[PDB]
DNA sequence: ATCAATATCCACCTGCAGATACTACCAAAAGTGTATTTGGAAACTGCTCCATCAAAAGGCATGTTCAGCTGGATTCCAGCTGAACATGCCTTTTGATGGAGCAGTTTCCAAATACACTTTTGGTAGTATCTGCAGGTGGATATTGAT
DNA sequence: ATCAATATCCACCTGCAGATACTACCAAAAGTGTATTTGGAAACTGCTCCATCAAAAGGCATGTTCAGCTGGAATCCAGCTGAACATGCCTTTTGATGGAGCAGTTTCCAAATACACTTTTGGTAGTATCTGCAGGTGGATATTGAT
């Protein structure tokens, strides 16, 4: 039985999706989560469907850089495995959450 | 009846920018020299992005720019990186980069 | 409960692109977090502007403008 | 009837690239970028104009704003172009 | 001739605290405010009017800017006193 | 003849305000209600954060408002320091604020 | 030199100001490289701004205008 | 003889530097710092009084608050000592290097 | 727990820089009356494109098993960084004089604006035919991991 | 190093969504020509305030000694998190339908601009007095730290 060793396939998929540029959440599911909480604002909203692209593309862009900055905030703490105060902490230097 | 355009040797609508500047209300009065001034720079501009921009069309083997190549270009340039330091390009993705430390083995 | 649309292996996925090998368990429900409060803040901006302009339909550009409000200018939807 | 820069950005492209050619959707990305730095510009200029009570913008004020937005090489470049396009202008017609 | 709020922040400022003084470095702070705010606020009502291809800046400008720019409650209670300010403008020779 | 502030019922100058949108070219046209509207908005603004600069300048048993009061007033507000959360206020100093780790371990 | 002119003890009053309780030997340079990345943007066009009035005398106003188009708005100093 | 234990004095440094306004860096060096920053753009420069203090203010008002986040990311790191690594993470994720 | 050395705080005091109360001058500003123009709300509606139903499908999510190796806990110690001094270099104050040049004011003309016309053109609606490359396929090459 | 399972590279190829070629129409853009109005460069210069000394003061920086305690290196191991696998759901795709609502053209008056005339005001300047509080001295007592 052939088998990787843990960390040889996650660094496959890094380069495969550094590679290319296609969106990574699926369609409806991200369409659905944007009418919720636009719902919740103001009801009998409708969308151009290029607005929801736009939303998703620029939620998309957000978290990958998010990632980036968590990913350095891990390193930073001898680290290869990003956690939530990773998280928080690239947050809280981007002035997101004093 | 030459163009203002052609007036000033370029490419990019002078009398356009001219107007946009006016619609803008950016102030009372706008010199005819502004739009001049102002069109040569977004025309240079867009020619430094596209120079760059083919050649990252080339490295990939294509013919036609798409936004990948638009992102390429600009990540990998020091100044196009700064002047674009807050705006996302659409389907440009990210550029190659790995974190030294994630590599394996030694 | 639809951000729960946003799947571990959407968010592990883009995790890869931002270059990250390995994920904490808990960072799956942090990311959620991170995304509807972000989302809450541009819709929020997007719809008031779809208001105001009078309308019941959000449009590509109400993003946009609401994108740059908040300093994330978008390039590709006439914006 | 909606403008774009789209015939300008494509003249410019066979000026630097006589054999590529470009997807809409790139070029959509062309023009929201001519868009962006035309407003920044202008703005620049704008608030320029007025911190000196100056009720006129001119190639002066431009060309200020173009110092203050880009970055070191950009601006040289930038700078002489539109100086170079104003100067051609100024002695025609 | 050098325009400034001081004269309005300082009446305000008794409505509030009526023994309370101000110090001339803290008046320039609050000024710089003022102004801040203003700039701010009619920045953003100007892009309002330009998106929706419109040449007159009016309240209702002012206040979906408001909404935009300040946070949850100051909003709420900005847009309270803005629309009754108008409100008492009207009924008035 | 009544001033608009007056008949707005306001301290800030309403005439002032109107002249100053004119003049900033922000639009072509400035209708009335406006610069009553925005007039108002930046008189509540500014009681607010003067009552909260007053009340931080008695807790320090003071009777004069300076720098550090607004500063104080603004920074310990979650809405104000969101506001005027990338502006510095001269001598305005900081929050007294030491991260628990570092205290004396006991 | 007079990057140099800005002190140990007054990196230091920085630091504490900032809650820092030990510093690393190293510090006191990066701070001073740091310092000076800062006033050479911000003076650059602070200059800008006075060449563009034809002064030759660098006004309060000039920073204040500086400071705010790099996001660091400073009340205090004239508008 | 009398001796405070390490970290005692600088916790109430600490406490009274937050207390306080005033400007921390010398007048006159930080003024020859800035002449000296300026005579690269434009040679023969004058500066107005407030000018100066108005580069120290921001100045001052910035490195306090990246002094801020540097201990963060020291802490983050499981110190209690902010080094030049803190301070370039610090920039990185603000955005001020890359 | 005891107890000496220091720092910190609170009550009160006074000198003075900075806040303040009065008088006077005045240009820019704010209100007021009036004739003229016009932005954009109304009302009507052509028509784009958003919401929604439908059926087929296989891409991809979910849940489990398993064990590799990462994170967390712990312990040890070299040496860095803090505290406390003795020294003395130079910042800070502040008086005051020159004089740079910011800022006020008169001029006056190149350049902008407003108006009237003609000519040019970029955006669009209707059709129609190329072409760069996404995606499938086969197989040669390269990478990884057990031995 | 050898060896086998798998991923990865790429040459070859075709389907087609997307890019491209063209004739047509055309309202808005753009340019030419006047007559008219004016913003702001230009020169002269008064007076604000910036650069400069001079100079005892002594605050505060710098060099040195000592050792407390923090950072970083090294060890161990419970269990989190990655890789692989089976099962099957729900997103993606293709697509036609009704119609909500965005947007184009026309009608028109409530509200804005442009002036002109009168009046009210906030800012600049003096000139003179008033006061909140910074900074200094006490004495109390809380804190830190050795025993």
């Amino acid at each position: 039985p052939h088998r990787y060793r843990p960390g040889t396939v996650a660094l496959r998929e890094i380069r495969r999706y550094q590679k290319s540029t296609e969106l990574l959440i699926r369609k409806l599911p991200f369409q659905r989560l944007v009418r919720e909480i636009a719902q919740d604002f103001k009801t009998d909203l409708r969308f151009q469907s290029s607005a929801v692209m736009a939303l998703q593309e620029a939620s998309e862009a957000y978290l990958v850089a998010l990632f980036e900055d968590t990913n350095l905030c891990a390193i930073h703490a001898k680290r290869v495995t990003i956690m939530p105060k990773d998280i928080q902490l690239a947050r809280r230097i981007r002035g997101e959450r004093a | 009846a030459k163009t203002r355009s052609s007036r000033a040797g370029l490419q990019f609508p002078v009398g356009r920018v001219h107007r946009l500047l006016r619609k803008g209300n950016y102030a009372e009065r706008v010199g005819a020299g502004a739009p001049v001034y102002l069109a040569a720079v977004l025309e240079y501009l867009t020619a430094e992005i596209l120079e760059l921009a083919g050649n990252a069309a080339r490295d990939n083997k294509k013919t036609r720019i798409i936004p990948r190549h638009l992102q390429l270009a600009v990540r990998n340039d020091e100044e196009l990186n700064k002047l674009l330091g807050r705006v996302t390009i659409a389907q440009g993705g990210v550029l190659p980069n790995i974190q030294s430390v994630l590599l394996p083995k030694k | 409960d639809n951000i729960q649309g946003i799947t571990k292996p959407a968010i592990r996925r883009l995790a890869r692109r931002g270059g990250v090998k390995r994920i904490s368990g808990l960072i799956y429900e942090e990311t959620r977090g991170v995304l509807k409060v972000f989302l809450e803040n541009v819709i929020r901006d997007a719809v008031t502007y779809t208001e105001h302009a009078k309308r019941k339909t959000v449009t590509a550009m109400d993003v946009v403008y609401a994108l740059k409000r908040q300093g994330r200018t978008l390039y590709g939807f006439g914006g | 009837r909606k403008e774009s820069y789209a015939i300008y950005v494509y003249k410019v492209l066979k000026q630097v690239h006589p054999d590529t050619g470009i997807s809409s959707k790139a070029m959509s990305i062309m023009n929201s970028f001519v868009n962006d730095v035309f407003e920044r510009i202008a703005g620049e200029a704008s608030r320029l104009a007025h911190y000196n009570k100056r009720s006129t913008i001119t190639s002066r004020e431009i060309q200020t704003a173009v110092r203050l937005l880009l970055p070191g090489e950009l601006a040289k470049h930038a700078v002489s172009e539109g100086t170079k396009a104003v100067t051609k202008y100024t002695s025609a017609k």
